[PDB]
């Protein structure tokens, strides 16, 4: 009926290597993806680090520029790729997606994962 | 992976107050939006209240808005449901629930992965 975001509880990636934080859903007829955001939990408050909208991709903090991508081309796959993982990258990440509904308004879903960085 | 246990249910009189608690196992409690649902005799389970992982943003069913307040203490792995101005139609089994939603969908059972067994609240006339 309404789309369901799929994000695992935790992801573990190699220090100074790369990792994929999955965020996927089964696309439904009549649901149009209008926004994707990835946020990171710095403090008690999430801050946006990636935004995809009608004008494309926007990387919102300077330390991610050239490190952060959402590159899968499969519809419904908005997984986050972070290259050269740092200790500082250990945090909780939110994947948030906004769709237009068949009825003309919008619905939004989000899900939190914990990123662990392994030596 | 998360086990939930509700406590503090019981028999209370109409007009009274009752405070429920739900304790979570694990060391990821900060990662979870927490919710209360309830189910009365013969009726389907319905949303009551939810609270974001950081505390602060809270969400309520119109039926209990204002009368009930949800809170959490992340240091203690506990969510609370302060039920004020109780009415007999509040009688139900109350379930604690946990999901990894951040800001959205908190009113929907399907957004929650883990459930307690529930605790009985009875408000007498």
């Amino acid at each position: 009926g309404r789309p369901i975001l799929e994000v695992p509880e935790s992801v573990t990636g190699p220090w100074k290597g790369d990792v994929n934080l999955p965020c996927t859903y089964d696309p439904l007829q009549g649901y149009t993806q209008v926004l994707v955001k990835w946020l990171v939990q710095r403090g008690s408050d999430p801050v946006t680090i990636f935004l995809r909208d009608s004008s494309g991709d926007h990387i919102q903090q300077a330390k991610y520029q050239g490190r952060l991508h959402v590159s899968h081309k499969v519809p419904g796959d908005v997984s986050l790729q972070l290259s050269t993982l740092e200790m500082d990258d250990r945090s909780h990440y939110t994947c948030e997606v906004t769709w237009q509904t068949p009825d003309g308004n919008q619905v939004v879903r989000d899900k939190i994962t914990e990123l662990r960085v392994q030596k | 992976q998360v086990q939930l246990v509700e406590s503090g249910g019981g028999l209370v009189q109409a007009g009274g107050s009752l405070r429920l608690s739900c304790a979570a196992s694990g060391r990821t409690f900060s990662s979870y939006g927490m919710g209360w649902f309830r189910q009365a005799p013969g009726k389907e389970r319905e949303f009551v209240a939810a609270i974001r992982w950081n505390g602060g943003s809270t969400y309520y069913a119109d039926s209990v808005k204002g009368r009930f307040t949800i809170s959490r203490d992340n240091a203690k792995n506990t969510v609370y449901l302060q039920m004020n101005s109780l009415k007999p139609e509040d009688t139900a089994v109350y379930y604690c629930a946990a999901g990894r939603w951040d800001k959205y969908g908190s009113s929907f059972q399907d957004e929650y992965d883990y459930w307690g067994q529930g605790t009985q609240v009875t408000v007498s006339s």
